[PDB]
This record gives C-alpha cells, structure tokens and sequence, in this order.
C-alpha cells in the first residue's frame, strides 16, 4: 500500500478525490492509495511539524500533498528541513501559495506547482516578439534571484537574430531618500517603453507610485511583472496602473482536485516504478526523535526516480530545483475595471493571444493594399 | 521593562558564562536571560525554541558552533522558526560561506567572516608580491563557487600588467584522480596555485602533488584554514602558506562580544518611537513584529559596540567587516605566523620566511616556456598536407628557383577519417603558412611543433539549451581551451572572433 | 506639468516667470530629474534678476 497524506490548512477542498482508486490505473498489485485527508485550522510551525510526525508515524508515510491558504516561503522552508531531517518527500500541489519558485537544497526534492523564473521570463519576451517591440529596459531592487533572472534574460538576447536592445539594467534598493532621488533619475533616463521588475508587493505599490510621481503611466509604458513576486490576490492596489501584464499558474484553469490528483498519481507512479525496479522496499522509520535512526539514510535518493517519471499519458516530469516540466500556465492582463482578466494562455509553450494585436487604450487608421 | 534574551547553548558552563556576562552587562529597562541546552535533532530542537518563544519571543536569538563540524543543522532551524515571523537570529561561530543569504536567513549577524575574506586576503598578498598570474582552483560547489565569484569580483576592480587570471578549475569533493587537472595546472606558465577544497580534497590534492613534485622552489601556495588540519598536514609538504583568523575556538570572547552587541541593540532600538513587541507565543502568532525590520535597520545602519574583536563593523551582508587574520606558513612544520592582516594594514611579522622547496628568495613570476602548440587546417593554397616516406622524412622536392620547400612534420588527426579516428603517424606538411612560422620562428627563435585539428571547424559559438552556455569547438576552441597557443591558420577576421581572442596585423587582403 | 516635462526630452529650455516661480520650477526639475549635468537652461534677467 502506498501511503499518502492531503494536508489541508485554512480553507477547505473536501471533494471527490476518492475516486483515485476507482480509477483502476495501477497496473502493479503491490500499491494501494491509502490517503488521509487530513485538515486542520492553525497554522504554527510547531504544531505542523508535529501533526507531520504523527501523521508519518500512524501509517507508512511515502508522500504527502499539501494545501494551504497562507502566503510565506516558511512553508518550503519547513518542507525543506523535514525533507533534509526525516527524509521524506512531500508534494506543494499548489500548496496556497507554496507553488512558488523558491531555492533548496540537497535534501528530498519536494516538487512545487510553479515554473522557473527564466521560464517567466522567456514567455514574457515571447509575448513583447508577439507585439514586436523589441525594446525593453531592466529595472529590480535588491531582491534574491536578480543575478540568475537578468544573466537568463541576457542569455535568451544572445540566442537570437533579432535586434533585443536592453537599454540600461538597474540594481537598486530601497534604503533611504537620496537613493530614491537616484532612482528617479535614472527613471528619467530609462526612456524605455518596456520594465521588468521583481520585488514584493508593497515595493511595487511604493515603485509604482513614484513612476506615476515622475510621471511613468498606462498611456505608452507597459510593465511586465512576474506573478511570483506579485501575486494574484484578487485587490490591485490604486498604485498599479492598467497596463500590467503577468503570467501565474493555472489557478483559475487547472482546478485544485485536478492538481491534487496529478500529484498523487506522479507518487503513486513513482513509488511503483521505484520498487519495481529496485524491488526493496524501504522502511520508513517514523522515530522523531532517534538519531541511531539517521542510518537508514543510506538507499539510492527517491528524489532521482521521482523527477523522471509521467502520469495521465501527459509529460509531468520534475527539474533538479523541483519546477515543472509542463506547459499551460495563463497569461493573466488586468483590464480598466481593476480586474484580472484571462486573456492570454500560455499552453504548450505557444502564445495564444487574441484579438491579433494588444487592446491598447483617433489615430489608429487602416488602409488597404494589393 | 524586562527584555529577557532567549539564548541556545552547547555547554551548560557556557550557559553558566553568557548568564555572567548579560548579569555584568546589565549595568549598561532591564534585561533577563533565558537559556536552553542543544537537542539532537532539528525537531525537538525547534520544539524547544517554540516552548522558549512562548515564554519571552523579546529576544535576538544567538547561536554557537557545536562540537560536531557540521555548525549548520542547529542554528538552521532556530533561524527558520524565527524567520517565520521575522526574527532575526545571531550567530557566533560557523562556516558563514553557506550563511551568508539573505534570501534563506531573515536576518543573521556572522561574528566570524566567511572564506570570501580569505580570498580578499588572497588578493591583498597577491598584490604584494607583484604576482600577475595565479592557478586557482575549487572542489566544493556552494563554497567554492562563492570564492570563486569573490575572487572575480575583486579581479573585476582597476578599470603593470595586473594579475586577472590563468586558468580557473573546478573538481570534486571525493575525487581521487586530480592529477588529470594537475597535468594541465603544470603544463601552463606560472607555479602559483591557491586552492580552497575540503579536509580529504587537500589531503589528495597534496598527494598527488607530492607524486608529481610540485614544489621546485617556484610553486607558491596559499592554503585556507579549512585545509589546515593535521589529516591534512600528514600530506601536506613543507613551505606552504596557512591561513588562520583571529578568535577561532574563543567561545566565551564570542559569547562576551554577542551579549555586549545585543545590549547596544536593546539601548538602541528603544529609543525609537513605536515598539510592537514580539508576541509571547510561537503558535497562532502568524503576523510580523514590527520591531523586526526596524531593529534590523538600525543594529546595521551604525550599531558598533566593544568587545573582543576590535572595532567590530558590519558591512552591507550581514557580516562582521575589520577582521583579524593570522598570516601563517609551514616552516618546517611549525604554523609561525609571518604577519598579521587586520581590514587594510598589510603588516608583516618581519620574521625570515622560507618559501616551499629550500629556496630562500621570492620566487619570481611565470617561467616563459619557450615551446608552442599550434594548431591549422587543411588548406591547399596556405598549407599543404603530404604522407611520409618509410624512414618518417618525405620528399625533398624543389621549384623552378631550385630551392628547398623546407617543410615540417606535424602530428595531426590528419591521415584518418572522422569514421574511424585514431592518433596517426605525424605527417610531414609545408606551405605558406608554413613558411611563415618559418620566418617567424628564425626571428624569434622558437621551439615549435604544429598540428592540426580533430574535424577542421575554422570556428564555431555553438550553443545550446542543454547547459545554458555557448563554448567555441574547433580550432578556436582548442586555442581557448589552452593546449593550442596561436592560430596560423589561414582564419579570417570578424567581430565575432575578435570577443574572445585578438587578432593581429594582417599578412593578406 | 511634471508628465509634460518628462515627454519634454529637450537639452535646451526657456523659461520667464518670478524668481519664487523659477525656485519652484527647478525644484519639481532636479525632482524629475532634471539637472545641470546635460540639460542646460536660457531664462532673461528680466524676470531672473
């Protein structure tokens, strides 16, 4: 039997997801989904740590998907340091907001339901090549993963026969009032049409404000922002004009059941194909609190047969980090009414846009040729 | 009020020692101390933490180095429980190489400077020296890129010839064959390696070294502390050059130094307007304390209390800055230390230092080995390619003029096929190129054999998707890649080529 | 004034109003980010003084 655990926090998903064994896909007579799908209300860190424990103690643990609601990257941190401790792998089945890119380490890969942010930004430059402006400016703070973002994006220039000029790259950080007399300058002498930036979202609302101080608006400077420092909570502040532009998980396309259960048939393939080959069975010691226990950190890593496996006949593969392997994110656009608006999707690394030209806000004549 | 400090400690006597040293700094609202001894493991570590939090959570929670070298798996979780709701987290004694993030620690203060001040130290004595060309070479991955990425950021600085590098290798920490990159370390030009492996990787990298005897009084070494241990010194031949910083294994100056900090950050953060104490309480306490950020901002801005390490500064990293170190050397199996380096003062110790090999001078700069590899292509009008007689000579032919053709014998890739390639009888070739090399060989006198290349390619930027990164393959490839020394190959000019290599003159139109 | 002044892009620029009126004015300009470095300035003495 395989062991599998739902762990929901905050809000509430009981659905059908019983329907996992009515299936009948498991063509191995030696797993079993055995899920629990535990719930709870609190979220502090100790508690987690000790319904996880308990949870891997009342039965053989091999895989947990996990929910929330929060918006934290203690929650990969945790995963992280279970996963390097107890070396269990867990699943962030869109986790709330734990599918988010985050950094780990060498511990047990935990897989997060969020792309790169070099995939981010190779779908952003595909939709400016869709626009055709191939101009743009790099603008960011002192945030972590600026070096690799911007060393990726110059690397996508150098990989092409189009004439990408990035007219100036900013480091910046928000420290005092000259600093911000700086910025503004340099701001002044952007003179780009094209921003990329990446911070949080209260920097953003402060950035925002002093380039519509300086006077940076929707009229002909667009923006694009990745959703992973932006978030889609649903409340765009008054900072942010009508003009962004960003790309987010399906949330809104690929429902939490059909995730959640993407995940435990990647476990549940997974943990078949590892002990069909290997044909040893591990044996979980759930102590908690016995260090003589850490000896069983000596079979092959479960983190290697787990990134290279498929599921539902579509490619659900894993990178090294934990990202995904599989296209159809949405290309989210908030219109004038202060609402986030669906109108691109990124699905199988193709640009669907519509419309055939960016709805921009007299002087826009056609004419006819032969 | 009362901020009592909750503090972990490995040793109950330094527990004993840091409630003397807060009871004594007291003297300078008032300051309690709460302390709790190390688990075993990171969960009941982070057990005890959380109980801690519920009984003060005012605190800035410090850490020390274990017995156990690992100095990593306790401060880990203690920061990450505290960074759930943005608590900063104080550390005394670790290896701040993989410390030093913001991004995974909130807010962590490294009493002891990472391997980055190693290389800047590196650099500072290379400046000294004159030394303009170094071999440099790392193992670890997450440490050694990171010195490795400090040590091109100080190169990257003076926008003489100036020391911005030979060759930089990268290796494994459980190798045992790093003689494969040795052989290449010795066939290039100066005899100055610095490396930063771990215990065993210098141990065998000091094996091998001694096997093939790298130290012929011109082989200048620069070793850090990690690598300076007796397992280590039971390979290690004389005349290298240790490294070690000031208040290493001082526990309780470490404990004394982070009680006295902590006490100007307490005098200094409640002067200011608005104090949000952090609630008493791990669970259900998922918010932020607003005396998080601004406790941070103003124990960096210009927060510097006495203590035992000087005039302590903590730069833009979260970083102890000014830093002491001890300038050692193995003479003869004793760590004497030549001088003392402390923030800018390079100071030595006036003592008689002897360098690796009983040389008793500085040894000087690169070796200029006169001998070159060049590489060229099949070409029929620049350069020809004939098969050898029986004896390995060939055909002395002659022109019109009656002169000799003065051909050469190049080694080359060159008499098989890319179906089945194989070393090959060096075959004998001449042209106009090859008089050329002649000429320039009878004008500056060199020692030269030419060959040619594996599947011709004049050049290539072929890049990829696999790994990121774009590399030249062929000819200019085997140029960069520093087994070839100059092209003299009929290879045209661009601005493509000119990035990497620079041209010269032409001979042609 | 401060969004035309950012579409301005125009190393030459003349002015004539008050000297209180030409403080305010340069104040918004070296906020905005214009200063002496390449952008120069022809206001008369007449209202200068």
């Amino acid at each position: 039997s395989i062991g599998i655990a739902v762990i929901l926090v905050g809000t509430s998903d009981e659905v059908a997801i019983k329907d996992a064994h009515e299936k009948d896909d498991f063509h191995h007579l030696s797993v079993v989904p055995r899920v629990e799908l535990v719930a709870m209300n609190e979220t502090d860190p100790k508690s987690i740590i000790t319904r996880i424990c308990d949870l891997m103690s009342d039965r053989k643990i091999q895989g947990v998907v996990f929910a929330d609601d929060t918006d934290q990257e203690a929650i990969a941190q945790i995963l992280d340091f279970i996963s390097a401790q107890t070396l269990t792998p867990i699943l962030g089945i869109h986790g709330g907001s734990s599918m988010i890119m985050a950094d780990k380490d060498e511990s047990s890969m935990f897989f997060q339901f969020g792309p790169s942010i070099e995939q981010q930004a190779s779908v952003m430059l595909n939709i400016m090549e869709e626009y055709d402006w191939y101009i743009f400016s790099i603008v960011t703070t002192y945030f972590p993963g600026y070096q690799d973002f911007v060393n990726k994006i110059r690397s996508t220039i150098e990989n092409s026969f189009v004439g990408w000029e990035l007219e100036e790259v900013l480091l910046l950080d928000m420290s005092l009032d000259d600093g911000d007399s700086k910025i503004q300058n340099q701001l002044k002498k952007l003179q780009s049409p094209i921003i990329l930036l990446y911070c949080t979202k209260e920097e953003a609302t402060y950035i925002f404000e002093v380039a519509n101080s300086v006077g940076l608006t929707g009229y002909g400077y667009t923006w694009i922002v990745p959703s992973l420092v932006a978030g889609d909570t649903d409340t765009v502040p008054s900072e942010f004009p009508t003009g962004l532009i960003s790309v987010s998980y399906d949330e809104w396309d690929y429902g939490l059941p059909a995730r959640v259960r993407d995940g435990i048939a990647i476990i549940t393939t997974a943990a078949s194909d590892m002990l069909s080959e290997h044909s040893f069975i591990p044996e979980p010691k759930s102590s908690c609190y016995n260090t003589h226990e850490k000896r069983i950190y000596q079979s092959n890593m479960l983190n290697r047969y787990l990134i290279n496996v498929t599921f539902e006949g579509r490619d659900l593969s894993f990178s090294e980090d934990g990202y995904q392997m599989h296209p159809k994110l949405v290309i989210i656009l908030l219109n004038k009414e202060r609402k986030w608006e669906r109108v691109g999707k990124w699905k199988d690394k193709s640009l669907q846009m519509k419309y055939y030209v960016w709805p921009r806000m007299d002087d826009h004549l056609s004419i006819v040729t032969l | 009020k009362i901020v009592n400090i909750g503090a972990v400690l490995s040793t109950r006597k330094h527990e004993q020692m840091f409630r003397e040293a807060v009871n004594q700094a007291n003297k300078r609202i008032q300051l309690q101390a709460t302390s709790v001894t190390h688990k075993p493991n990171a969960i009941q570590m982070a057990l005890s933490v959380c109980e801690d939090l519920i009984s003060s959570q005012v605190y800035a929670i410090l850490v020390s180095h274990p017995p156990t070298p690992n100095d990593h798996f306790t401060p880990t979780p203690v920061s990450y429980t505290a960074g759930f709701y943005r608590i900063p987290v104080l550390g005394l004694t670790t290896r701040m190489s993989i410390y030093s993030d913001k991004s995974i620690h909130l807010s962590f203060l490294r009493t002891v400077p990472p391997y980055s001040h190693q290389s800047s130290v590196w650099f500072e004595m290379m400046r000294v020296y004159n030394w303009n060309h170094i071999i440099l070479l790392v193992s670890d991955d997450h440490e050694g890129r990171a010195a490795q990425k400090r040590l091109e950021t100080l190169l990257e600085e003076r926008e003489k010839r100036g020391p911005k590098a030979e060759k930089v290798l990268q290796f494994d920490p459980g190798t045992k064959n790093v003689t494969a990159l040795l052989m290449e370390a010795r066939e290039l030009e100066a005899r100055v390696i610095i490396l930063s492996a771990s215990e065993d990787d210098a141990a065998t990298v000091y094996r091998a070294a001694a096997m093939l005897d790298m130290t012929g009084s011109g082989y200048v070494w620069l070793v850090g502390e990690r690598e300076i241990s007796g397992n280590a010194l039971r390979y290690a031949p004389d005349g290298i050059i240790g490294l070690q910083l000031i208040n290493g294994k001082n526990e309780s100056a470490h404990i004394s130094d982070a009680v006295g900090v902590v006490a100007q950050a307490v005098h200094e953060l409640l002067e200011k307007e608005n104090i949000t104490d952090p609630p008493r309480g791990c669970v259900g306490n998922t918010n932020i304390w607003k005396t998080g950020p601004l406790f941070k901002r103003v124990l960096m801005s210009s927060k510097y209390a006495d203590g035992v390490t000087g005039r302590v500064e903590f730069n833009e990293d979260g970083d102890r800055k000014f830093a002491q170190y001890s300038i050692m050397n193995l003479q003869n199996r004793k760590l004497v230390q030549v001088g003392i380096y402390n923030g800018t003062h390079v100071i030595p110790n006036d003592r008689k230092i002897i360098w690796p090999g009983g040389e008793t001078e500085k040894p000087r700069g690169y070796q200029m080995s006169t001998r070159l590899k060049i590489v060229t292509i099949h070409q029929e009008p620049f350069v020809y390619v004939k098969p050898t007689m029986s004896d390995g000579t060939c055909k002395e032919e002659f022109t019109v003029n009656g002169d000799p053709v003065k051909k050469v014998i190049c080694t080359g890739p060159n008499d098989t096929s890319p179906g089945s390639p194989r070393h090959t009888v060096p075959q004998c070739c001449y042209g106009f190129c090859i008089d050329l090399l002649i000429k320039l060989a009878r004008t500056m006198q060199f020692t030269y054999e030419v060959h040619l290349v594996a599947d011709g390619k004049f050049g290539t930027q072929e890049r990829v998707q696999n790994s990121n990164k774009k590399e030249w393959n062929g000819m200019m490839g085997e140029l960069l890649s520093g087994q070839a020394d100059m092209i003299v190959a009929p290879l045209t000019i661009n601005n493509e080529r000119a990035q990497y290599i620079e041209f010269s003159k032409p001979f042609k139109y």
